């Protein structure tokens, strides 16, 4: 199954189709995070373990700002990684209800600071998975979850 | 900035 909404890329420079002036990441693992994402230390276990994968990433959090931002478009530029973020969809209950509606659509686990979980010990498992993800300006779609 | 072992440069 797949799903559709309205929240574009948090950077222009994650664009990987120049002609359109989108994202298109095949066969991608998705990282679903309640909390803003500012500093990239707690992200590089998971990154590695996706990189080491081959396969591009998809992070859907609270926001991904500063440092963390800036270290995953120039990685991604470097051909390091392969990476787009994304803000979750809609605010405060209606966000933890969408965000856990996308991970159930790809079988991934969303990574609740609420509950306790700790980034730093996330794994593949805990990723999400779906055939394709199409990200513009304006939106993000999500094209047939595991 | 720091370089990963694989590569990954940060801060």
């Amino acid at each position: 199954e797949g799903m559709q909404f309205d929240r574009g890329y948090l950077s222009p420079y994650f664009i990987n189709k120049p002609e359109t002036g989108a994202v298109e990441l095949e066969s991608p693992f998705i990282l679903l995070a309640d909390k803003k994402i500012s500093n990239i230390r707690e992200m590089l276990p998971v990154l590695e373990a996706v990189a080491k994968a081959g396969k591009p990433l998809l992070i859907i959090a609270e926001d991904v700002e500063g440092e963390a931002l800036a270290t995953l478009v120039v990685n991604t530029m470097r051909g390091i990684v392969k990476v787009a973020a994304v803000k979750a969809p809609g605010f405060g209950d209606r966000r933890k209800a969408m965000l856990q509606d996308i991970a159930t659509l790809t079988g991934g686990t969303v990574i609740s600071e609420e509950i306790g979980m700790e980034l730093e010990k996330a794994t593949l498992e805990d990723l999400g998975q779906a055939k394709r993800v199409v990200i513009n300006k304006d939106t993000t779609t999500i094209i047939d979850g595991v | 900035w720091m370089t990963t072992p694989w590569g990954f440069l940060h801060p």
